[PDB]
């Protein structure tokens, strides 16, 4: 039992980490009520996969974690327990027994630049797939099957990173749409966070 | 760039309206159009943002709306001080990303 | 919330402009914000020139990027505009503005005008 733990840092940070390298902020030892969320912005989605937001104010969580992404446009639908795709095979992944849920809202006003924003990178291709909840910051030139190459670039030898060009005119379907993904566990351990009562 | 009526005039009090328009191919648009007042010797100021919205500390007589490929602003209550230019701006997609258009004349 | 910029009112056409603009108090802890410069020759219409974000990003306009330069003080004291090969067709007044996405140009300044001294 203490003051409100700083959701204002996770949900109101000046900058968000790129999709290929997402940070975690462990939150513990606080009492938080899920009521200030509705006073943020019109949510594009607020779907919850484990509980309902209305009843979420009367539960105790063993531990919580908050992520920070920059998705592109209408491709947000693939952030779900099971759906696959480019960012769901070579980037952040979700388990088949997910708990917690996803809060997404339009961020065109904050994360956009004239002529596009190049600060966000995503990894298109890998040697293989990746299990849920891992990161891969290693950057090396990738060949194509047979011909060996290193450092140099040319036929079938190219950098494994590509930069977004968001622009302010792409409209719906090609917009940042920031998103934060929580994670809960139901009464498995002594509760670090709870709700007012 | 953009096209706007070079000269607009009307009876004082009521019954006047000004609009902007442009090519749909160049301007993706869908958002982000605004109208600015100008005065001789004084700095411009914002009046409307996001097609039809009003910020704080502005007169209630100023508003507007857009339809199809025609953007417009609604003005009522002509006093002896509303004789100001109205520049309409948006984001384009070719060469210069920002187009200010021809403007108005009051 | 005050904006002000200074520059030489008289300029020899061969001289390169060096303009400084200072702002007194902004929400520096934000994203997608910055300061830009706009000019207006007598008559015709406005045209956008350039703007710089807080993250140091640099976004000159096409067809003029060769003859423009930007110096960032990085201590929030002011911002610097530099242009080369002054062209008498570009005689106009230059305005500072607090660029944003919601507000294209939120606040402006009184403006300073400069003309060639040939």
């Amino acid at each position: 039992i203490t003051n409100l733990c700083p959701f204002d840092e996770v949900f109101n940070a000046t900058r968000f980490a790129s999709v290929y390298a997402w940070n975690r902020k462990r939150i513990s030892n606080c009492v938080a009520d899920y009521s200030v969320l509705y006073n943020l912005a019109p949510f594009f989605t607020f779907k919850c996969y484990g509980v309902s937001p209305t009843k979420l104010n009367d539960l105790c969580f063993t531990n919580v974690y908050a992520d920070s992404f920059v998705i592109r446009g209408d491709e947000v639908r693939q952030i779900a327990p099971g759906q696959t795709g480019n960012i769901a095979d070579y980037n952040y992944k979700l388990p088949d027994d997910f708990t917690g849920c996803v809060i997404a809202w339009n961020s065109n006003k904050l994360d956009s630049k004239v002529s596009g924003n190049y600060n966000y990178l995503y990894r298109l291709f890998r040697k293989s797939n990746l299990k849920p909840f891992e990161r891969d910051i290693s950057t090396e030139i990738y060949q194509a099957g047979n011909k060996p190459c290193n450092g140099v670039a040319g036929f079938n030898c190219y950098f494994p990173l590509r930069s977004y060009s968001f622009r302010p005119t792409y409209g719906v379907g090609h917009q940042p749409y920031r998103v934060v993904v929580l994670s809960f566990e139901l009464l498995h351990a002594p509760a670090t966070v709870c709700g007012p009562k | 760039a953009l096209t706007q009526p070079a000269s607009v005039s009307g009876s004082p009090g009521q019954s006047i309206t000004v609009s902007c328009t442009g090519t749909s191919s160049d301007l993706g648009n869908f958002q982000y159009v605004s109208w600015y007042q100008h005065h001789p010797g004084k700095a411009p100021k914002l009046l409307i943002y996001e097609v039809s919205k009003r910020p704080s500390g502005v007169s209630n007589r100023f508003s507007g709306s857009k339809s199809g490929n025609t953007a417009s602003l609604t003005i009522s209550g002509l006093q002896a001080e509303d004789e100001a230019d109205y520049y309409c701006c948006s984001y384009t997609t070719t060469t210069i990303p920002v187009a200010f258009g021809g403007g108005t004349r009051l | 919330i005050t904006l002000k910029e200074s520059g030489p009112t008289l300029v020899k056409p061969t001289q390169t402009l060096t303009l400084t603009c200072a702002f007194s108090g902004f929400s520096l802890n934000t994203g997608g914000a910055g300061v830009g410069w706009i000019r207006q020759p007598p008559g015709k219409a406005l045209e956008w020139l350039a703007l710089i974000y807080w993250d140091g990003d640099k976004r000159y306009n096409p067809s003029l990027k060769s003859r423009l330069a930007i110096i960032m003080d990085t201590s929030k004291n002011r911002v610097v505009l530099t242009m080369t090969n002054m062209d008498p067709v570009d005689t106009a007044t230059y305005y500072c503005a607090h660029h944003k996405i919601e507000y294209i140009f939120d606040y402006w300044g009184q403006g300073t005008l400069v003309a060639v001294s040939s």
